[PDB]
């Protein structure tokens, strides 16, 4: 049965390890594990919308999904107000539901179904080291990925579009009829340094390059899903790889530990696909809302913004980044970069323009300000708003910071993991994972150092 | 074979815990010690002494419970409980910070108490007594900071009280009254502490990635035998790797297990000597040709003139409250702050 | 290995909770009794929450002498706590 | 002479460091 | 065949039976209102 | 064969350092950043650290001592901005905004992310087991906090850790400030791996050392018993086990070897993986736990606990730092 | 020291009558200056313009007074400047600016007379500490 240390080798606590070889049983611990996740998902939806107050921000409610689904421009209208909210319970709904399909499958494979696939198919069983199997089984699930992505572009271009904050009149639900098909512009992103100022492809800044964007992606996922399904591994990646469960299994990990740095620095700077309506503002926001607020309130009591000086002899309100554009003083000069709907209005060719400032904020601009302001992504483990000083009185902390901080420690570990099992597949392929042997010790056979 | 004989046999019969001689002086106070913190962290105040709440009877959690230090003008009383000031009263005992003198007493007698069971224990095994040594430094450590700081100062009120924010509150007060991460012993304490946890890692590590195959399972501590007569690792794997690694590397099994005795117990005895320093006040607080040049220089800024505008900020800010007994009065306009903030 | 019954053999057993579904509650419920009853704050000197303060004082009980601190005590006890 | 008294003792660790790793006693298996 | 009463009874007694008091005290700590 | 010959020195195992690939990525990074590191902790001129034409002066030649010496981190002006020499004018306004600290940050990164790989590549040569890398890449994970993750949340290179010992204790105390690290509970697990390291390395040694079998006289060092590549075991592992079993109580007692020192690899690794996570995840401003004012009274007046005196400090760093730096009531970053 | 009725006791209008606030009126209108006004009001300052305060001193300096519960519940529908002459319901959150403010939209008049209580009654028992800012924390 292969369920004890003696017959697999395998201590308990590396009990799922005795799955490696049998394709049945893993194939049960895959779907109930999916079945696991999709639960989350709608369990977690259901229990944000129970608790969910409709006239309330939901960055101060601490939603992280029904977010997720206000940006897709469901349940949301202008300005991220809250229309209807049945479209979460759906999604919700339909989650658990699936959810327990999913669950039923894993069990079902997992202690009822056969433990090895080989003999009942040839389609679905599989050995780790027929490159030519493992290539279709990827191109199949890149099928599947790239008719996701194509998902997503049919929401935004077909079935009501998605949120948009940079939408003229405040953000609103808008169909994206033009996406971005220029490869220069789709993959001018990737070749985008990561540093400030040019921020890589966390800095996409319009639906229509997401939309775009991800037609892209969704064509060369099904072009390289036939491609794995069609051909074999050639002799370069075959001799630059090892072929098996583990080793394909460290990939994946270092792959997953990429994509949750990404996505923590997407979430903690991009405001676009994350609105600030729905997510809060980011940090660099928070900061320059700070900045335009007391340049508004000491506009209004006279100051001359523009000849105002601070402490250091750098403008108290306004200053110039390093390029000389025209940019908010103080510690936030640090957040010059910073690109949001509420304060593009006051930015000309050279930056902040002093005319637009003296005379064109509008009340909206200063409710916006004050708003990101005083909703900063800083709070405690507890709960807490505000900086490490402040009282008990706020139960405030950002979406933006929960989802950050989860997905780096998650990204870390998964790169941990990664390195344990790429380690552990090289030294096993290599046949010394268990250990020295003693006759046949390598250091032994070889010259000293000095 | 007389009275002391017998009960010398019956202390040192092999039992679940072994007791013996030193058992005697160990139980009852680190017992009472263990029990005194816990009865002061769940019942007992510190609103008389500090004027704090410090037990989850008052609403305080696990971080912020403390069995405080007595106030200050009790000076360096014992505070015995049948001492002139509770006169045998308890509940005023617990009320004057009596506890902490019990808890502070009880647990150096417990410490004594148990590098005795060390030494004991040693010599009924036949094994030498390193262990022990290796619990001088921790010894040293306690009695520094626990008694001989106190001592040194006006009153225990200056002592760490037996708690995690408490003994948070006394590291921040050590930055910004002494200057304690500028001195030099507290460095060595830092170096001892990380390259004791450095050698920890990596020679587990090493020793865990140089194992012979001594088994067929993938899990490897069953390979192991408690006999056997052979080394579990190749030493000389693990001495070339670090060698080209490194550059350099052990090659003396007992050397390396000395070293690793060797580096945290001398960083903790470095550290209580520092902190006796501390209690004299004979701090490594400034640079003096530094002060020079920043006095006559307005324009002279290193990182070390930032902690010392730092270390004003956390006297003048937390003066009044972390030491009620001076009545301190500081004016809004005296607290020194930078612009803005 | 020392001569005592294992704590597996001893945990398993019905004697062991036959003796110890009595013991273990009544030791809860006297803890939750000596708290509940108030005996806690009497027996430590613990203030209750109405405690801390006269009703119109926001100065602090602080002792301020060594051998009169248990009068001094009383005498901030006597101050409607 | 401060300056001079710090880079001094950090040069003579870096020799000491070349000394140690190329001008060791080489382990030998016995 | 094995005595009940030892010395580890005596030790475990006396850091149990405190334990389960105090667990009792501090749950009946987390209902006290202000 | 050129490049097969070249392929042959970069992996062989009889270099008296290894080299590796991944060690041909780590030494032009980490003699850089060495190089740069001396050359500027000697010789650099004032850097204008917060942005506000206030330079600190960090090198040796300019006024510092080696406690007081740092390698300045870059310009608040900057930012996240990439800052290589050749994107100044001069090397005086590369020096003036704090470029070095930026190259050598960045070089000793990449270095030591490949002085990771190169434990692995060695291992994988020597037919090791694979994983000291693994316990290597907590103080790794460390650095890329202090260094990298640290300004990457709070948005400036200029809050990363100065490379100096006083500018690192002006870094700790900020942080306390402005993230209350030692209320947070992976600070705590990190400071219990730190703590238990120490412990754990000086108890194994101790119990090693108490335990070594008589190969010696009292006029010779106990060392001299053990000979390198000796098969037999320098010391009796059953009496040590005793020791410690009858210390505490047998079954607190390893007697597996290999279960030991696997405890004592994995403390301190995990530990400092908390805490660097820690900083990371304080780098995003979720910060250490909050009670100021959360014990309250009958009345409603507050009754202050240790956290409000800790509260007081922080509030003292807080006010002192930057002092000149901030325009603005709230210290958003 | 309790929660006395001399203590919730705050004076009604500008004439000089007083309201006696119940304890239960008092804890919701702390609950409701959580969820509407703490996230700039917190601790009795204003963290978008600390000039101004929470203080009674300064509510009461205010034009027109607003150191009653009838002149805060006015602030709460009709909101001013300090010296009255300007009307800033589009950037204060009001009655009447309930559609911009959303949280105002289901405050009746017990709420905002629980809010003005809370407002009133928390310098009475906190001291300098409402309206202080970080010194008094
Ligand atoms: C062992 C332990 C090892 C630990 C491994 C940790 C390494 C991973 C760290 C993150 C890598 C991914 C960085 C990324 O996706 O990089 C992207 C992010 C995004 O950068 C920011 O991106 C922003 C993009 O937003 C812009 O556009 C947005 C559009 O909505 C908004 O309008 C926004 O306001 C506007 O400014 C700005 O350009 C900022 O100036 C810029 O700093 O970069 C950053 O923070 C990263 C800064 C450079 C890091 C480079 C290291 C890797 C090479
Ligand atoms: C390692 C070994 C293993 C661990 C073993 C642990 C065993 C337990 C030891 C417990 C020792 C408690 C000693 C208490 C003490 O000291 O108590 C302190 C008292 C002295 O009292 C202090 O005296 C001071 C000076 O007073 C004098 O000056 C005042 C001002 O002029 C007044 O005139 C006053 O009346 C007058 O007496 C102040 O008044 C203080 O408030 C008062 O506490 O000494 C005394 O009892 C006796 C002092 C003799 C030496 C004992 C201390 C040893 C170390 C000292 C370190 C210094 C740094
Ligand atoms: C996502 C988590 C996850 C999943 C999917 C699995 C899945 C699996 N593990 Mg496993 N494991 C896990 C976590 C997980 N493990 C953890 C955390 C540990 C460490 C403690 C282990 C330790 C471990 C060991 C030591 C072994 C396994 C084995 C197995 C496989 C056979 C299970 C078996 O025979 O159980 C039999 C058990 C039962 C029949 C008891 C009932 C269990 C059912 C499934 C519970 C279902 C509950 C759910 C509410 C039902 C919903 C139904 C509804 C949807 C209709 C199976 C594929 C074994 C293996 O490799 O097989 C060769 C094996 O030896 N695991
Ligand atoms: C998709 C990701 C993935 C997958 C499929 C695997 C799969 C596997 N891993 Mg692996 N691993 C991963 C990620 C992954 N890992 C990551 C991210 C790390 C870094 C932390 C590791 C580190 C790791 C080690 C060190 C080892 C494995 C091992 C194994 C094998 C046996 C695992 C087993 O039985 O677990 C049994 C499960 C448990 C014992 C439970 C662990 C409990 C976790 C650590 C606590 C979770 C805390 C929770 C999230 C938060 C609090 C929850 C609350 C209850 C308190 C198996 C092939 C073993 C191996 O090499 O076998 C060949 C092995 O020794 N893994
Ligand atoms: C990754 C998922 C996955 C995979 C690879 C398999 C694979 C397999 N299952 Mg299995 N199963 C799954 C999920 C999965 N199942 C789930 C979720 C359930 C619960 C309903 C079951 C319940 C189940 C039973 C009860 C049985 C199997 C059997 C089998 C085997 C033969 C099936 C066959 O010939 O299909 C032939 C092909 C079809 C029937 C076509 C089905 C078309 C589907 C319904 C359309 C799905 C659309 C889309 C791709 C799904 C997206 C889902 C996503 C949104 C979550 C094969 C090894 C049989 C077996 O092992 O017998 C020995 C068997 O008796 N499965
Ligand atoms: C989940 C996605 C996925 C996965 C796992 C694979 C897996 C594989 N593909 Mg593949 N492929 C995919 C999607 C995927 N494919 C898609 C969508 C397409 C269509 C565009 C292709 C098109 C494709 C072709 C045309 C070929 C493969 C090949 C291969 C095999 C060798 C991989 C290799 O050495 O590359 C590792 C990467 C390299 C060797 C490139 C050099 C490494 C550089 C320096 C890395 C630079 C990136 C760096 C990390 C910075 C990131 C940012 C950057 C993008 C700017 C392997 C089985 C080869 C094969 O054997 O075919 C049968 C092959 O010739 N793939
Ligand atoms: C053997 C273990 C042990 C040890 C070393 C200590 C040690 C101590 N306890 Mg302690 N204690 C213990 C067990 C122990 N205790 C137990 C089991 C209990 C529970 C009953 C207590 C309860 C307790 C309390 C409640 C208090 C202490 C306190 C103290 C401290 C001061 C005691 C003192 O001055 O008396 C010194 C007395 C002796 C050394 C005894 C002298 C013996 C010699 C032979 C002389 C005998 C003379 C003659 C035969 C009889 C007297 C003559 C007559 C005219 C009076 C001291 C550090 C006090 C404290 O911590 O203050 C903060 C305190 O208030 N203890
Ligand atoms: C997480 C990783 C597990 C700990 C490893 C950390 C140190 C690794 C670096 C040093 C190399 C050390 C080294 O080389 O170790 C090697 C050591 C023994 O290797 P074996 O080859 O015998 O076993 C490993 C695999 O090959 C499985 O057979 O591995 C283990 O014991 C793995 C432990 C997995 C046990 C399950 C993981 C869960 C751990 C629970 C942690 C709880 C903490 C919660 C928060 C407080
Ligand atoms: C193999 C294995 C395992 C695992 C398992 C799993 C993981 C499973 C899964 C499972 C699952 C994954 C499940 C699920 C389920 C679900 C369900 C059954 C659901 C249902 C639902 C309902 C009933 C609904 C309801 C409702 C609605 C309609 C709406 C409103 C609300 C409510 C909620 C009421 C373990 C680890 C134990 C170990 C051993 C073996
Ligand atoms: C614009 C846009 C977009 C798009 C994007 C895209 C289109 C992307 C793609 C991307 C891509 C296309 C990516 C790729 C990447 C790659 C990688 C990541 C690689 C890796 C590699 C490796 C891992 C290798 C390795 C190696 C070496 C180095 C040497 C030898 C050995 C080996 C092989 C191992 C989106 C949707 C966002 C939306 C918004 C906008
Ligand atoms: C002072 C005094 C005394 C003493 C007493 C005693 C000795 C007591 C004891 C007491 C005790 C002896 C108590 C106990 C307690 C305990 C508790 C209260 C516990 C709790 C626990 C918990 C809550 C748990 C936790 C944990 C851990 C730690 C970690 C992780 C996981 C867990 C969560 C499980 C005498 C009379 C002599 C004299 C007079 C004075
Ligand atoms: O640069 Mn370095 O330390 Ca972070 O918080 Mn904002 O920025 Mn400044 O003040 Mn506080
Ligand atoms: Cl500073
Ligand atoms: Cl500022
Ligand atoms: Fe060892």
């Amino acid at each position: 049965t292969n369920r004890d240390q003696e017959s697999s080798g395998f201590a308990w606590w590396a009990g799922n390890a005795r799955l490696i070889n049998l394709s049945g049983k893993l194939l049960g611990a895959h779907v109930a594990h999916a079945g696991l996740i999709v639960f989350w998902a709608g369990a977690m939806t259901l229990f944000e919308l129970a608790h969910f107050i409709p006239e309330k921000p939901m960055y101060e409610q601490g939603l992280i999904l029904i977010p997720h689904i206000a940006t897709l421009g469901w349940g949301v209208g202008p300005g991220g107000e809250v229309v209807d909210t049945f479209p979460f319970f759906v999604v919700g709904v339909v989650h658990l539901i699936s959810s327990a399909v999913l669950g039923f499958g894993g069990v079902y494979h997992a202690i009822r179904g056969p433990e090895t696939l080989e003999e009942y198919s040839s389609f679905f069983g599989y050995d780790w080291k027929d490159k030519n199997k493992m290539t279709t089984i990827l191109g199949f699930h890149l099928i599947v990925l790239g008719i996701g992505a194509l998902l997503l572009v049919a929401k935004a271009m077909f079935f009501g579009g998605l949120y948009d904050t940079w939408a003229p009149g405040g953000g609103d639900v808008r169909v994206i009829t033009n996406p971005t098909l220029d490869p220069r512009v789709i993959f001018g992103y990737l070749l985008k340094s990561p540093f400030g100022g040019e921020g890589w492809i966390v800095s996409v800044n319009n639906l229509e390059d997401v939309v775009g964007g991800h037609i892209w992606i969704g064509l060369i996922c099904i072009a390289g899903g036939i491609w794995h399904i069609l051909t074999t591994p050639f002799g370069w990646a075959r001799r630059a790889f090892i072929w098996s469960g583990e080793a394909y299994l460290s990939y994946s990990l270092g792959a997953l530990s990429m994509m949750g740095f990404i996505a923590t620095c997407f979430v903690w700077f991009n405001n676009t696909v994350y609105p600030s309506e729905f997510y809060g503002p980011t940090g660099p926001e928070a900061s320059q809302a700070q900045a335009m607020t007391f340049l508004i309130r000491d506009q209004k009591l006279g100051a001359n913004v523009g000849s105002a000086q601070g402490p250091t002899g750098l403008g108290k309100y306004l200053m110039r980044s390093p390029t000389g554009e025209i940019i908010f003083g103080g510690e936030t000069m640090r957040f010059w970069d910073f690109r949001g709907p509420w304060l593009e209005p006051l930015r000309g060719p050279n930056g902040l323009d002093l005319n637009k400032i003296k005379n064109d904020i509008q009340p909206w601009q200063e409710r916006r300000a004050a708003e990101y302001m005083t909703h900063a992504p800083l709070g405690s483990l507890n709960s807490v708003g505000g900086v490490a000083t402040e009282i008990n009185s706020v139960n405030f902390v950002s979406p933006r910071s929960w989802l950050a901080t989860s997905h780096f420690v998650l990204a870390f570990f998964f790169l941990v993991g990664h390195l344990w099992h790429a380690g552990r597949a090289r030294a096993a392929a290599a046949g010394f994972e268990k250990g020295i042997d003693r006759e046949s010790e390598p250091v032994l056979s070889m010259p000293s150092l000095d | 074979r007389g009275w002391f004989d017998i009960l010398d046999d019956w202390l040192k019969r092999d039992r679940f815990v072994f007791v013996g001689w030193s058992g005697i002086l160990l139980f009852p106070c680190a017992y009472l010690a263990l029990g005194g913190w816990l009865t002061g962290t769940t019942f007992v105040t510190s609103w008389y002494t500090h004027g704090l709440a410090s037990s989850y009877l008052e609403g305080c959690n696990f971080l912020t419970v403390a069995v405080s230090t007595p106030a200050n003008s009790m000076g360096h009383s014992l505070l015995l409980l049948w001492g002139p000031e509770a006169q045998g009263d308890f509940t005023r005992w617990c009320q004057l910070g009596g506890l902490w003198t019990f808890i502070a007493l009880h647990g150096a007698f417990g410490l004594i108490g148990f590098m005795l069971r060390q030494f004991e224990i040693a010599r009924l095994v036949g094994v030498r007594p390193y262990n022990a040594i290796a619990f001088s430094a921790p010894i040293a450590v306690f009695v520094s900071v626990f008694l001989i700081y106190p001592l040194g100062q006006s009153s225990w009120f200056f002592a760490p009280s037996f708690g995690v924010a408490a003994i948070f509150r006394f590291l921040l007060f050590f930055q910004g009254f002494h200057n304690w991460t500028l001195n030099p012993f507290h460095m060595m304490g830092v170096a001892g502490v990380l390259g004791g946890a450095l050698l920890c890692a990596i020679h587990g590590a090493t020793v865990e990635n140089t194992l012979f195959q001594d088994g067929e399972g993938a899990s490897t501590f069953r390979a192991f035998n408690p006999t056997q007569a052979e080394e579990t690792y190749s030493m000389v794997t693990a001495n070339r790797f670090w060698s080209q690694i490194f550059g350099i590397a052990f090659s003396n099994k007992r050397w390396l297990h000395f070293f690793m005795l060797f580096v945290p117990v001398t960083g903790l005895w470095m550290s209580a000597i520092g902190v006796v320093g501390l209690a004299l006040n004979l701090r490594s607080y400034d640079f003096i040709s530094q002060e020079i040049r920043a006095a006559e220089d307005p324009e002279f800024e290193t990182f070390y003139t930032k902690n010392l505008l730092l270390n004003e900020g956390i006297r003048a800010w937390m003066a009044p409250q972390d030491q009620p007994h001076e009545n301190f009065v500081f004016p809004e306009e005296v607290l020194p702050r930078g612009n803005a903030l | 290995t020392t001569g005592e019954r294992p704590f597996s053999d001893i945990i398993t057993s019905v004697r062991y909770w036959v003796i110890h579904s009595i013991t273990i509650p009544a030791l809860f419920i006297a803890g939750w009794l000596f708290v509940s009853t108030g005996l806690a704050y009497d027996v430590f000197g613990t203030p209750r929450p109405d405690s801390y303060y006269a009703q119109e004082q926001r100065s602090i009980p602080l002792v301020t002498d060594r051998f009169e601190a248990k009068q001094q005590v009383e005498t901030f006890l006597e101050q409607l706590k | 002479m401060e300056t001079i008294t710090y880079v001094f003792i950090f040069a003579c660790i870096i020799a000491l460091f070349f000394f140690a790793i190329f001008f060791r006693e080489p382990p030998r298996i016995t | 065949s094995y005595p009940i009463f030892t010395v580890r009874w005596v030790a475990v007694h006396t850091l149990a039976v405190p334990t389960i008091f105090f667990l009792g005290a501090i749950a009946a700590m987390q209902f006290i209102q202000r | 064969n050129l490049w097969e010959r070249f392929c042959n020195w970069v992996t062989s195992t009889d270099n008296r350092l290894y080299v590796g690939w991944f060690g041909v990525i780590m030494i032009p990074t980490l003699l850089a950043a060495t190089i740069c590191f001396v050359i500027a902790f000697i010789a650099a001129p004032p850097v204008d650290i917060d942005g506000i034409r206030e330079p600190v002066s960090g090198s040796l030649l300019y006024g510092n001592n080696i406690i007081t010496g740092a390698v300045v981190p870059s310009s608040n002006a900057i930012g996240l901005h990439f800052y290589p020499i050749w994107e100044a004018a001069s090397l005086d306004e590369w020096l003036y905004n704090g470029g070095p600290y930026q190259l050598i940050i960045f070089h000793f990164l990449l270095g030591a992310s490949c002085y990771m790989g190169r434990q692995w590549e060695l291992s994988y040569r020597l037919g090791m087991r694979p994983w000291i890398c693994v316990a290597y890449s907590a103080p790794l994970a460390s650095a890329f906090a202090v260094f990298l993750i640290y300004p990457i949340g709070q948005g400036s290179f200029s809050d990363g850790m100065p490379l100096g010992i006083s500018g690192t204790f002006n870094f700790m105390i900020v942080f306390q400030a402005e993230h209350n690290i030692l209320m947070h509970p992976f600070h705590q697990l990190g400071v219990a791996g730190v703590f238990g390291g120490a412990l754990f390395c000086a108890m194994h040694g101790s119990l090693v050392t108490s335990s070594l079998i008589r190969e010696t006289t009292e006029t010779e060092s106990a060392n001299y018993g053990y000979k390198f590549g000796q098969e037999e075991e320098t010391y009796n592992i059953v009496a040590a086990h005793g020791y410690f079993g009858r210390l505490i109580f047998q079954y607190a007692s390893f007697n597996n070897s290999r279960s030991l020192h696997f405890f004592l690899a994995a403390w301190p690794v995990v530990g400092v993986w908390f805490t660097a996570l820690g900083i990371s995840t304080m780098a995003f401003n979720l910060n250490g736990f909050n009670f100021n004012h959360s014990v309250i009274d009958a009345k409603g007046n507050v009754i202050n606990t240790w956290a409000d005196i800790i509260n007081r400090a922080n509030l003292g760093m807080e006010v002192m730092h930057e002092r000149n730096a901030h325009n603005f009531p709230l210290d958003l970053a | 020291a309790e929660l006395t009725p001399e203590v919730l006791t705050v004076p009604l209008n500008s004439e000089g009558k007083t309201i006696t606030l119940t304890e239960k009126q008092y804890l919701e209108g702390k609950r409701l200056f959580q969820y509407a006004c703490a996230s700039c009001h917190v601790g009795g300052i204003t963290k978008t313009n600390p000039s101004l305060d929470l203080r009674t001193e300064t509510l009461a300096l205010a034009t027109p007074p607003r150191d009653n519960i009838e002149g805060l519940v006015d602030y709460m529908k009709n909101p001013t400047t300090y010296d009255g002459e300007q009307e800033i319901a589009e950037v204060h959150p009001s009655l009447r600016s309930a559609d911009i403010f959303p949280k105002m939209r289901n405050l009746t008049e017990k709420d905002l007379v629980a809010i003005a209580g809370h407002i009133l009654v928390e310098p009475k028992i906190l001291g300098d500490k409402w309206g202080g800012g970080k010194v008094y924390y």
